């Protein structure tokens, strides 16, 4: 009766890149996680996972380049100190942080993104079911 | 090029084509050729078993199922 | 609005792995949905007629594909939603092949189906808000730079200058030529290696659309595509050229190389050309076939003991206490041609580099067998100067390696280098013997197996087997080569007068810097990385800048040049035009929501965003041209002041919403 | 340009599927069968349904499968053209 809600935020040059890489080589893993695809995640604002989060995400993943290789000088830099903050803010309203992760996901790592993909689903699927959607009623 | 034109256009059908295993015509069945019309025909209702028909055919193609009677086997009836 | 749903079967890669049926009865159901429609192949012209011809019938508002990825075909289809009546960016794909069929093919197919029917609903969504965008044309400088007087740099800056292009072309050293100056004849061809370079190095020196600035780097670089500020660093060269002397006021002229100077300067220190084989003065030219010859001085070294002006006389082309001056030049596009250095092969401590005095490597090799070089051309020993008679090549030396040490990769041209001085020692010193210890002879291009053939016809040995170790002997100084003969089947002890190391090369020294300077990513190698390492070997992700030569990967002086003139076509495309479009994915500040607090200027990497006046109120200015579209600006700002053109908050979060819509 | 409104080759294949002449296809190195009028492969840039002649029997059925199109001219002969 309950599958996973998983949302990801992933950027244009190098975890969209990544994914269509593990796509092209045929990587296999779980039909979970759908993607929404910005430019860089320097474009993700807070306001974006906490509104998934309270329309029932059951977890959050935001996937981009790692530190030093962002197409964009350092906007990745800006998204890990925003996500931080977010671990910080869901730590204290009570719901579980590790419902929400950020993983650093290069242009070449298919394999990785498989990885990330399987690890995600687990890790959501030991969690269970996000208790914001019989907290509202 | 098996068109199969050959198939079509031989007065005594000694030539055939078979494209994966089976006899298989596609110009006839896309009705791109016209075939020969030999237009044959037996009326049951006047021919008599006689067997001068096979006797005189050239070739092999005439059939004639008729109980084989005393003449030269044993009682198809009687 | 009114929105066309286009699903792509690719061919049954997408149809093998979810019901499309299902999925297009899905998109007609979904709100805004005016037509939802399939076929085999919607990248093909078919497909293109069918979007146009929905477009024209039901009157569309935007057109969502559910097929690959945008990476691969957003220009395709952007095309053909303007041909059609649209704009290109009313235009959404949703990624059902690389992102859900190829990765959920096996015994997972509702699973998939749903999966899809989620990705449509999204795509639906966000092109349900997408609106007109327009790209900007900028306008383009019509000069060039080149970095890098090699012959990779110099093949660039000639094929510019005539195809009518002012080039800028830019050499840390006091001479153009490169590695290619310092080879002594070229394999497979055996020509004088110097001497083919020196028409082309007089082209260059004389060509009037070159503005050849030897002896300088480039400080820093901002712009874009359009124009690039590059600020370079013309270092203290100590001697005035003819028209530089003119200039400030001496009439008599400024340098002509007549080299009273260095005859008569007391300093001497090693020569970086030769290797540090060679003395030369302070005051100084690399070699006597230098382009600009014009004896730089030595400012680390320089004693300023001011016999060197009292030489030069009324020609006082020496300033000994000439500066750093700085310069700040606009151009269009950039071409950056490092090339390589050798890599420090005295790591390998088995071979004993720097601790045994006959063994040198390639460049050491080639300088000491030139006949310009530190000897007469005649090699001999550096232990004692004696002609040796058995020389042994370590090749792979440092290359194809995993241990950390030395690089795990190819370096392309030591095996033929190898083949060429096996031969020049094999018929410039007669009964002299070669011998190369060899892990895979690799003579891959035009006429190099021929050039093999005919090196083992002359009779060097080629000992299959990688080098183990070298010892010295005491007395005689020659050295003991150990490895075995794998396909003789045993160890072998080769006792040579000389060792020559094919090492491995690397990226020239602050190759790294210059590149990050020009916002240049990397490889795995190491090497600078290209747009598309099949396609595109000469463009870079950054627009405006291209890459030519050993810099990108090693590479032989025809593939380098070959590489340096598509690098010159890539940069001449935007500058022949004179107009260049950027994608319009802009940050745009609504004024009347911006409340002038500033703290957006800092998260901008490019310097888009500054603080001016409108209205009387302080607000937020965007330049445009400046601005590449990441997003962190809009991202940040609590109040929704700074707006991103293709990926505005109320599209992502109507993607947010349509996802866990039910 | 020879004056037929309704178009020239649209690439439906319609020609290829009433073909009854089966010849390799040098695109796939002989492996696979193309009728007379064939493409190489799905993906071809001009989409636009050669004829091979040598081994064209003639036989319309090509024509009457194209129908209004009237893309396909049996008759054509090899033009010259001089460029400079
Ligand atoms: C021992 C040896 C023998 C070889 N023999 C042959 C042969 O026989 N035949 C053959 O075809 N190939 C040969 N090669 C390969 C050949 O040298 C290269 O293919 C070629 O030199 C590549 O030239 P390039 O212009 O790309 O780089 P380079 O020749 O290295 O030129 C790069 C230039 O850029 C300058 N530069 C570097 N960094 C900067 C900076 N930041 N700012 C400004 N300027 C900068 C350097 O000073 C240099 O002048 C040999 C290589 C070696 C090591
Ligand atoms: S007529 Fe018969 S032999 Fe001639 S091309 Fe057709 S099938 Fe072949
Ligand atoms: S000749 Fe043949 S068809 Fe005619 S009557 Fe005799 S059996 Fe019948
Ligand atoms: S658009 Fe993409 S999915 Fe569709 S046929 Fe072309 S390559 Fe395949
Ligand atoms: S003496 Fe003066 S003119 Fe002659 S080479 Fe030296 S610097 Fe140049
Ligand atoms: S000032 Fe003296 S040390 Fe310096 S270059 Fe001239 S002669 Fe040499
Ligand atoms: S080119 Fe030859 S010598 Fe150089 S690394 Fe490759 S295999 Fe070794
Ligand atoms: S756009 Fe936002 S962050 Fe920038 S100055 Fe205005 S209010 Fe401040
Ligand atoms: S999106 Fe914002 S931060 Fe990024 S380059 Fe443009 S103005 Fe600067
Ligand atoms: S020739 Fe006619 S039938 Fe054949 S693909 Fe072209 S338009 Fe269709
Ligand atoms: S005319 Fe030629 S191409 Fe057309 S159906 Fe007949 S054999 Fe095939
Ligand atoms: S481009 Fe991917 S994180 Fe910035």
């Amino acid at each position: 009766d309950w599958k996973p809600q998983i949302l990801a935020i992933i950027c244009n040059w190098c975890s969209y890149a990544g994914a269509d890489l593990a796509g092209g080589a045929r990587i296999q893993y779980p039909p979970t996680v759908r993607a929404i695809r910005v430019m860089c995640t320097g474009r993700v604002d807070m306001l974006f996972i906490l509104k998934a989060f309270v329309e029932g995400a059951d977890g959050v993943l935001v996937s981009g380049c790692h530190f030093g290789d962002c197409h964009y000088l350092e906007g990745n830099y800006k998204a890990a100190k925003r996500m931080f903050m977010i671990k910080n803010l869901l730590r204290n309203i009570g719901l579980d942080d590790r419902r929400f992760r950020m993983t650093f996901v290069s242009a070449s790592e298919g394999a990785k993104w498989g990885m990330v993909m399987e690890d995600v689903t687990n890790t959501i699927k030991e969690l269970g079911p996000s208790p914001i959607k019989e907290f509202k009623k | 090029s098996y068109c199969g034109v050959c198939v079509i256009m031989c007065p005594f059908s000694a030539l055939a084509l078979k494209v994966d295993g089976e006899e298989r015509l596609p110009i006839l069945e896309k009705e791109g050729f016209p075939t020969y019309d030999k237009g044959t025909a037996i009326d049951q209702d006047k021919c008599v078993r006689c067997n001068i028909c096979d006797d005189v055919c050239p070739r092999d193609a005439i059939d004639r199922d008729v109980p084989l009677f005393e003449g030269e086997d044993k009682e198809g009836l009687a | 609005p009114r929105i066309g749903v286009f699903v792509c079967h690719c061919g049954t890669n997408i149809a093998g792995s979810m019901s499309i049926d299902d999925v297009v009865n899905y998109a007609k159901t979904l709100p805004y949905v005016a037509v939802a429609d399939q076929y085999q192949y919607m990248c093909s012209t078919p497909g293109q007629k069918k979007i146009d011809d929905a477009i024209k019938e039901y009157n569309l508002t935007g057109v969502v594909v559910a097929a690959c990825s945008p990476r691969l075909h957003e220009p395709t289809f952007r095309t053909a939603t303007k041909e059609g009546g649209l704009n290109p960016f009313r235009f959404e794909m949703a990624n059902i092949r690389e992102q859900n069929s190829w990765v959920h093919m096996h015994g997972m197919w509702d699973e998939a189906t749903q999966k899809a029917k989620d990705q449509v609903r999204m795509a639906v969504a966000k092109a349900a808000k997408l609106e007109d965008l327009v790209p900007k044309s900028v306008p383009v400088e019509k000069t060039a730079m080149v970095v890098g007087g090699g012959v990779a740099g110099m093949q660039a800056a000639l094929d510019l200058a005539s195809a009518g292009i002012k080039t800028y072309l830019i050499e840390r050293t006091p001479t153009i030529g490169g590695r290619m100056s310092q080879l002594d004849k070229t394999f497979p061809t055996l020509d004088c290696s110097q001497c083919i370079l020196t028409p082309k190095m007089v082209d260059v020196g004389r060509h009037p659309n070159i503005e050849m600035m030897t002896y300088t780097e480039v400080e820093k670089v901002e712009g874009y595509i359009g124009n690039f500020d590059v600020t370079l660093r013309k270092k203290a060269r100590g001697v005035l050229t003819p028209t530089e002397a003119t200039a400030k006021g001496i009439v008599g002229g400024g340098c002509n190389g007549c080299g009273d100077c260095s005859a008569v300067c007391p300093v001497i220190k090693p020569n970086p050309f030769e290797m540090g084989m060679a003395p030369r003065k302070a005051i100084y030219i690399y070699h006597a076939q230098v382009m600009p010859l014009i004896y730089t001085v030595d400012f680390d070294s320089c004693v300023k003991c001011g016999l060197c002006v009292e030489a030069c006389g009324d020609k006082k082309a020496i300033d000994l206490e000439m500066q750093d001056e700085f310069i700040t030049v606009k151009v269009g596009t950039a071409v950056l041609a490092t090339g390589y250095e050798l890599f420090p092969i005295e790591n390998k401590r088995e071979w004993g580099y720097k601790q045994f005095d006959n063994v040198i490597n390639a460049l050491e090799f080639e300088r000491l067998i030139c006949a310009s070089g530190p000897t007469g051309g005649h090699l001999v020993r550096p232990s004692d100067g004696k002609t040796p008679m058995k020389v042994g090549f370590v090749l792979c030396a440092g290359s194809r390696d995993n241990t950390g040490i030395g690089k795990p990769y190819c370096s392309r041209f030591c095996c033929m280098y190898s083949l060429k001085h096996a031969h020049q020692i094999m018929e410039k010193i007669p009964g002299a013997v070669a011998y190369l210890f060899y892990m895979d002879i690799r003579s891959f291009g035009k006429m190099y197996e021929e050039f093999y053939y005919r090196i083992q016809h002359e009779g060097a040995k080629f000992i299959r087997g990688r080098v183990a170790n070298v010892l010295e002997d005491k007395e005689t100084k020659n050295l003991h080569v150990f490895t075995e003969d794998t396909l003789l089947g045993r160890p072998v002890d080769v006792e040579v007068d000389l060792l020559v190391l094919a090492a491995a090369v690397q990226p020239n020294e602050g190759a790294n810097e210059l590149r990050k300077k020009f916002g240049v990513s990397a490889s795995q190698d190491g090497w600078m990385l290209e747009a598309h390492p099949k396609l595109n070997p000469c463009g870079t992700t950054t627009a405006g800048v291209f890459l030519a030569g050993v810099c990108q990967g090693p590479k032989d002086i025809p593939d380098t040049v070959a590489q340096a003139e598509g690098a010159a076509s890539a940069a001449s495309i935007p500058i022949h035009m004179g107009e260049v479009e950027l994608e319009p994915y802009f940050a745009m500040c609504i004024d009347e929501l911006c409340a002038g607090c500033g703290m957006c200027v800092n998260l901008c990497p490019y310097s888009a965003l500054s603080l001016g006046e409108k209205n009387g109120r302080t607000v937020m200015v965007v330049t445009e041209a400046k601005c590449k579209g990441c997003g962190t600006c809009g991202g940040f700002c609590p109040g929704g002041a700074i707006k991103m053109q293709h990926f505005t908050t109320p599209q992502i979060v109507a993607q947010i919403d349509a996802f866990f819509a039910g």
